[PDB]
């Protein structure tokens, strides 16, 4: 199941000849869309809220500027 | 889930570095499968300082599929849908460059910040476009800026 210290899954890798490796549940949930290796071929929430809120009207202020000129 | 996890550290990376131009992020932390973001035509480029607001939407099983990507202002470009779907490679679900869990919300914000510099031309989303950014290159440029103008609200 999962480990005792940390409550994580604790999984096995499986690895694939190009050398590249992912857990075994999260490379067969790939597999079961396509036979490739998925790497090559084959704080408050409120504050981060506004902070990103008033990135985008700065973008939108400072690209009216440019365009202006 | 991992879709949530995944789409959680993306946020935290994407905010961390911001490539020039781009702001990328939920609209409410209460549900991360919902983004928006904001891109600037880069300088130089026909659709130089249009801010174009698109809407992301990921998939419960995300990153195993693309979000789809649909922007919601106006858009003429070969690689846009009328209604604003974006449909490029990297936004198709499993020759091209498909989607692979390895991408990215940042991966594909470039990519768009890319095709808007340069179309691909045989895509057809957008016939009228596409054939236009061939033979009136001309008309293209200008329509482009009339585009750019509308999403800047003027
Ligand atoms: O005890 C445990 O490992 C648990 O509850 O996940
Ligand atoms: O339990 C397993 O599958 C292992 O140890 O490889
Ligand atoms: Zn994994
Ligand atoms: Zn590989």
């Amino acid at each position: 199941d999962d480990c005792a210290i940390c409550w994580d899954s604790m999984q096995a890798a499986r690895k694939l000849p190009c050398g590249h490796l992912f857990h075994n549940s999260c490379l067969r949930s790939w597999l079961e869309q396509d036979t490739s290796c998925p790497t090559c071929r084959m704080g408050s929430a409120d504050e981060r809220q506004r902070m990103l809120v008033q990135r985008k009207d700065e973008l939108l202020q400072q690209a009216r500027k440019r365009f202006l000129n | 889930g991992t879709a949530l996890k995944r789409l959680m550290a993306e946020y935290k990376q994407l905010t961390l570095n911001p490539p020039e131009g781009i702001v990328a992020g939920p609209m409410n932390e209460e549900n991360f499968f919902e983004w928006e973001a904001l891109i600037m035509g880069p300088e130089d480029t026909c659709f130089e300082f249009g801010v174009f607001p698109a809407i992301l939407s990921f998939p419960l099983d995300y990153p195993l599929s693309p979000p789809k990507m649909r922007f919601t202002c106006e858009m003429f470009h070969p690689n846009i849908y009328p209604d604003g779907r974006v449909c490029i490679s990297i936004l198709h679900a499993p020759s091209a460059e498909r989607w692979s869990p390895v991408q990215s919300v940042e991966k594909i914000l470039l990519s768009v910040v890319s095709m808007l510099a340069e179309p691909n031309d045989e895509s057809g989303a957008n016939v009228d476009a596409s054939k236009m950014w061939r033979d009136d290159r001309e008309q293209f440029y200008k329509i482009a800026k009339q585009i750019v103008q509308k999403s800047l609200g003027l």
